[PDB]
DNA sequence: GAGAATCCCGGTGCCGAGGCCGCTCAATTGGTCGTAGACAGCTCTAGCACCGCTTAAACGCACGTACGCGCTGTCCCCCGCGTTTTAACCGCCAAGGGGATTACTCCCTAGTCTCCAGGCACGTGTCAGATATATACATCCTGTTCCA
DNA sequence: TGGAACAGGATGTATATATCTGACACGTGCCTGGAGACTAGGGAGTAATCCCCTTGGCGGTTAAAACGCGGGGGACAGCGCGTACGTGCGTTTAAGCGGTGCTAGAGCTGTCTACGACCAATTGAGCGGCCTCGGCACCGGGATTCTC
């Protein structure tokens, strides 16, 4: 068996070589509606809406992720924790 | 040459609101730089909207779609309220 | 034919004919209607009431009788949806709220 | 700024053509080390050059070299940002083509 | 590999005389914006006067035409080995006016 | 008899309170059912501050009544 | 017709946030990561999306369409190449 | 004018009062009451 | 007489009359002057080369005789004024740059 | 009804630079929106100068300064040299 | 007129110090002071370029508040008072 | 012994003097030398106007002011209390302007 | 408890905030006319709901280990204070550069008409490329071996 | 006894070929948007003039910057432990695919009508200039508060 790291440094090489999604497209169609019911009642959607909302969301989320490991390594640590992104969010400006 | 601004108009509202209180000039400036810099926003995102729906003309419905898309929450809810009030005694009177 | 202002007409202290007139000459569209500066103006006009009743509060807090910059400020940062609204904006000669973070700070 | 004129520089006079009916020989190893192009080692063409260095390389090698990444001069190690950085040399693609056709 | 290659020197010549004093380059400096080679006296004395290229006539800085005027080492070891006899030349003219002028 | 405080985290307590108790008793059963010291509690009803030296049947409180808690640090 | 949707957050798995952060670069990732990143996405969903809605509505269309999502995206400065515009 | 309420603790402020006597939080407008979410106990 | 274009005229490949047309209808101002449409699609013909070029080259690299928004990223990513340029664009399908962070390496 | 785009041009570019290499739809979609975006953002900054200084008319000098201010160094200073090669080219006919 | 060297010295220890207790500081570095000349010397480089093109596609000599205040707003830096 | 503070009062006392007050902190002729021979670069001969160095110096101080605030809050995360070089440009970084 | 900082109070001055008056130009009122859009009607397409099947992926559990989190010790580098020095600031003067305004005229672009070919919708053949299969190389780890 | 070096098995991965295929690139009809001519009216270029404000210099007066000193507190490194996380396996869940059917609603077309631009006459609202008296900056003196 391998030690600890050689698995994620292979996840690594193989999520930054390719370009598809990695969200679950049902779920995350599931989860849009039920935000969107909040606001107006029996609205309808575009496929293609929908696939332009994902792609914002992983791009977004990414770039969190990101910001949030030179906080982790900034701290002397290689483990990401919340308040990683707390620090992040906030110097970003978004809380 | 005429230079136009919104003293006279930001003094009649703060004599509405604290009779007793008074306004110094760089105080005055601020606020006409407050009130051009929401007019502007508020005109840019009414034109793009108009532009969007292939229209024509600028009206209260796209000033008012303006004003939700800028302000946030209790400030959108009411200021959507006294436009509407603001247009509704314009109208009858 | 007496003339009377549409400021007047609407109930509102703002100058609706220069509204439109701006609305008209700021390129926006073809053509403007007739309720958008009323509309408008309303708007202005109720911003700029919160705005001024928040700093003469924070004022004459202070025990003084005129608005300043510093007073602006204070509203401003202090009140949340105004803070949101103004966040990218900068006041001259307001200075910052004054905050200091607790591990500075000693304790017991 | 180091550019101030030296007390030699400020009069010297042009130096005088040599117009005399004379022929020039040049050996393949004469101009090596001044006309290899420090990238693929081989006789330079379509030569360019960095704008802050003047340093010459291959056209196609310096393309390469930059797309691959390391955006610094492969001489000098001073940076460059893009092939934007760099210019044609037209004189030295004619001195080259007399020199060895 | 290539041969041994003898050439006429007039050939040439005109690709690689100066156009500002007639002469040959003699610490040979380039103008990096449009890449145009020129003596180094030539080129300081006339950037004292016009802001302007003298060939191509593009405008090398807007303030300081110095900051983009670059001295080559490269064309100055191709004239000193194209050539022959500048160096000496060069190098008895620079011992004869110190040997009068320390 | 029941009573419930709400704190400014947002938390409502149920107490078991008597009429006739004082609000020493109150502020006993705080701190032995909370921990918060009696120095830093503060107690809002009706739109007044209680007195020391008064009980509930004072102030007419009366069943599932609502009391404000505010912290003070000292 | 639909009564109510719930716990349709969960369906973004934690093998998914992890997949995420492998992209991202990150190598260890802690156990409450999971949580703070569904709360993150849902709230930048709520603000994209009442955007889009209130473009729709204001369009009196009852369809919410990608060029609606597009100037909202745009609008909250997150220009988006690919589905028109 | 009268006394006023305070919408964060409801202990009743005099007009010449505008921050709270007891948690100090500072008077909102006629329309929109402020918040509670903005600190905390300590 | 025969029709010559604007863009022939100009030596351009843009559609220097849309550009003229776009600028005219946009409300950008009352009156639009003569030559400036020729310098807009002056300017946009030549970013878009500059792109084209770049994703041309990741393409052929690749050995994909056909560019994809992976060699558009790449090609935009890759370069510093064109990622300043476009430092808050999302490219769909695009991906990331192969970047760690060398303190992740096994030591 | 037709829909206009770039996609002709994009494609007459790319020939030009690369004989040999093709584009997918997605990447021209991606070109098209690209292309949009610089319009916009270009023909606004011209405005607002033209705005700013109390003129009717924009002209080669409003487009110039704007593309001075939006591209940076290298990349402004090519686009401001083929923006006035291609203009001397039209008006010199 | 002078060449006007070095005159990035003037922005002083004492003034970043105060700087820094207006933001909130405690204990200061000693590198600080090289880092804050740099980036207060990038920062002023972008606003002065951008005004400066202001005010030469203006055709004029003098620089105005109006034209910083355009370049600060393109920016994204909206500064109020100023007109 | 005469007294003697202990260190970081003073620090305190600084902090809460400074963000009360609301004047500039920046000396005005050295801000104006340096404003002038950064111009001197894309123009030449160029004047000023007092109210234009005067909006760059309150632009410049809000700026630090702000980024100094970034800086504390990266120090304070890092389990540290004097603020470094590596701080201000973790702030910049995650700012986006580098 | 001694010592330095800062709030609380009372005077004083000075300058600018607010009120008042004159003018002029821009918002009102009135009418006409052309077209933007509001409404009704129709079409057809693409969004929603449903089915079954297959297998990819998520879930749950166990185990080992390596990394986060105190804890201690040391030493060196900011902090606070006193003394010297230096140049910022304020008040004053003087000159002329150029920003701001006005008047004339001229030429450049909007608007209209007519003509025609450039580009868009539509249809179709062919090959670039995803996918499948097999293989040798680069990583990785554990168990074994020789020297300290 | 451990610690550095090495060999062999397992696994991911780039490399070499064959499948077939759905999207790319090309050819065609035509119709709508772009080009050629011409007019006219106002935006803008050009020349002249005024005076506002920017630049440059001078002399005191300190307020603030610079330099040196001693020392204590904080940054950094080494250590130990035990807890949370990575890796692997087996089981369960439901997502993705391909197909069917229905119909709500987006999109296009005709009409006709009310609404906004444009032009004239005009008169009152708002801007420019002036003037004065009270609110705030600074002054000094106690009293309270925070540190060591
Ligand atoms: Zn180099
Ligand atoms: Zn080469
Ligand atoms: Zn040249
Ligand atoms: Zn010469
Ligand atoms: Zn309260």
């Amino acid at each position: 068996r391998y030690r600890p790291g050689t698995v994620a440094l292979r996840e690594i090489r193989r999520y930054q070589k390719s370009t598809e999604l990695l969200i679950r497209k049902l779920p995350f169609q599931r989860l849009v509606r039920e935000i969107a019911q909040d606001f107006k009642t029996d609205l309808r959607f575009q496929s293609s809406a929908v696939m332009a909302l994902q792609e914002a969301s992983e791009a977004y989320l990414v770039a969190l992720f990101e910001d949030t490991n030179l906080c982790a390594i900034h701290a002397k640590r290689v483990t990401i924790m919340p308040k990683d992104i707390q620090l992040a969010r906030r110097i970003r400006g978004e809380r | 040459t005429r230079k136009e601004s919104y003293a006279i108009y930001v003094y009649k509202v703060l004599k509405q609101v604290h009779p007793d209180t008074g306004i110094s000039s760089k105080a005055m400036s601020i606020m006409n730089s407050f009130v051009n810099d929401v007019f502007e926003r508020i005109a840019g995102e009414a034109s793009r909207l108009a532009h969007y729906n292939k229209r024509s003309t600028i009206t209260s419905r796209e000033i008012q779609t303006a004003v939700r898309l800028l302000l946030p929450g209790e400030l959108a809810k009411h200021a959507v309220s006294e436009g509407t009030k603001a247009v509704t005694k314009y109208t009858s009177a | 034919a007496k003339a009377k202002t549409r400021s007047s007409r609407a109930g509102l202290q703002f100058p609706v004919g220069r509204v439109h007139r701006l609305l008209r000459k700021g390129n926006y569209a073809e053509r403007v209607g007739a309720g958008a500066p009323v509309y408008l103006a309303a708007v202005l006009e109720y911003l700029t009431a919160e705005i001024l009743e928040l700093a003469g509060n924070a004022a004459r807090d202070n025990k003084k009788t005129r608005i300043i910059p510093r007073h602006l400020q204070l509203a401003v940062r202090n009140d949340e949806e105004l803070n949101k609204l103004l966040g990218r904006v900068t006041i001259a000669q307001g200075g910052v709220l004054p905050n200091i973070q607790s591990v500075l700070l000693p304790c017991k | 700024k180091t550019w101030e004129l030296s007390l030699y520089e400020l009069q010297r006079t042009p130096q005088e053509a040599i117009t005399d009916g004379l022929e020039i020989v040049v050996s393949p190893r004469s101009l090596h080390s001044e006309l290899m192009c420090p990238i693929c080692l081989d006789m330079l063409k379509n030569t360019m050059t960095t704008k802050e260095c003047l340093h010459r390389f291959c056209a196609d090698c310096i393309i390469t070299a930059l797309r691959s990444g390391n955006k610094e001069c492969p001489t000098c190690r001073k940076k460059l940002v893009s092939k934007r950085s760099l210019r044609p040399d037209p004189n030295f693609d004619a001195l080259i083509s007399k020199i060895y056709p | 590999m290539h041969r041994t290659t003898r050439i006429k020197i007039t050939e040439l010549n005109p690709h690689l005389m100066c156009v500002l004093c007639g002469g040959y380059f003699i610490d040979a400096t380039t103008i990096i914006e449009c890449l145009h080679s020129f003596c180094k006296t030539c080129i300081v004395r006339y950037l004292e006067t016009s802001k302007y290229c003298p060939i191509c006539d593009v405008q090398v800085h807007k303030t300081r035409p110095l900051l983009n005027i670059r001295s080559d080492k490269t064309l100055q070891d191709i004239v000193y080995k194209l050539v022959p006899g500048l160096f000496k030349n060069e190098m008895k003219r620079r011992r004869d006016f110190y040997a009068a002028h320390p | 008899m029941q009573i419930f405080v709400k704190t400014l985290t947002g938390k409502t307590i149920t107490l078991e309170v008597e009429p006739s108790d004082t609000i020493e008793n109150v502020k006993a059963k705080i701190q032995d059912k909370e921990g918060i010291p009696p120095d830093q509690q503060r107690l809002i009803f009706a739109g007044k501050q209680l007195e020391d030296g008064r009980t509930l049947s004072d102030y007419n409180i009366q069943k599932e009544s609502t009391l404000h808690l505010v912290l003070r640090l000292r | 017709h639909r009564k109510v949707l719930r716990d349709n957050i969960q369906g973004i798995t934690k093998p998914a946030i992890r997949r995420l952060a492998r992209r991202g670069g990150v190598k260890r990732i802690s156990g409450l990561i999971y949580e703070e990143t569904r709360g993150v996405l849902k709230v930048f969903l709520e603000n994209v999306i009442r955007d889009a809605v209130t473009y729709t509505e204001h369009a009196k269309r009852k369809t919410v369409t990608a060029m609606d999502v597009v100037y909202a995206l745009k609008r909250q400065g997150r220009t988006l190449y690919g589905f028109g515009g | 004018e009268g006394f006023w309420d305070c919408s964060v603790c409801t202990f009743r402020n005099s007009a010449e009062a505008f921050k709270c006597s007891i948690c100090d939080v500072r008077k909102g407008t006629s329309t929109r009451k402020p918040r509670i979410n903005s600190q905390l106990v300590a």
